[PDB]
């Protein structure tokens, strides 16, 4: 919300931890829903 | 009331349709202004 | 046998007019030119008809 970049794909983050240990950390966050138009355009067979 | 909902694209569902008849086998077409019409088949065995 | 309709353009993409319609519209929105001889169709047909008589 502070950079604006409320909608993306992938977002990397770093920070680091306050304290006696020097601790920080990596982060990359997303919301994907890959999605199709027609669930019917594909037909799936298990074969046997 | 604040769900703030987004449309994407929707399928469309196209019925599965081709004469194969009207176009390949019926080109002429004739309207009516009578109420019967005839037809006639002429039997030729000239012997 | 058949008859079969086919889709003319007036003009190609070129300008060259492909199709020259010429006629004399009367009012707006008209399509199709009308013979002058609507107004007297039946006199002339009544007249050939008493004629004929």
């Amino acid at each position: 919300q502070r950079e604006g970049i409320n909608a993306s794909a992938r977002y990397p983050k770093n920070w680091v931890t306050t304290g006696d240990p020097a601790r920080e950390f990596t982060m990359i966050q997303s919301a994907p829903l890959m999605l199709l138009a027609d669930p019917d355009e594909f037909v799936s067979v298990q074969l046997a | 009331m604040y769900t703030t909902a987004q449309l994407l694209a929707a399928n469309e569902q196209k019925f599965k349709f081709d004469p194969l008849f009207l176009r390949l086998f019926f080109r002429e077409s004739y309207p009516f202004t009578t109420e019967k019409v005839y037809l006639s088949q002429i039997p030729g065995l000239v012997n | 046998m058949p008859q079969k309709w086919t889709w003319i353009p007036r003009e190609l993409p070129g300008g060259r007019a492909s199709f020259i319609h010429v006629f004399e519209p009367v009012e707006d929105g008209q399509t199709r030119g009308a013979n002058v001889f609507y107004s007297v169709m039946e006199q002339m047909k009544m007249l050939d008809t008493l004629q004929n008589t």
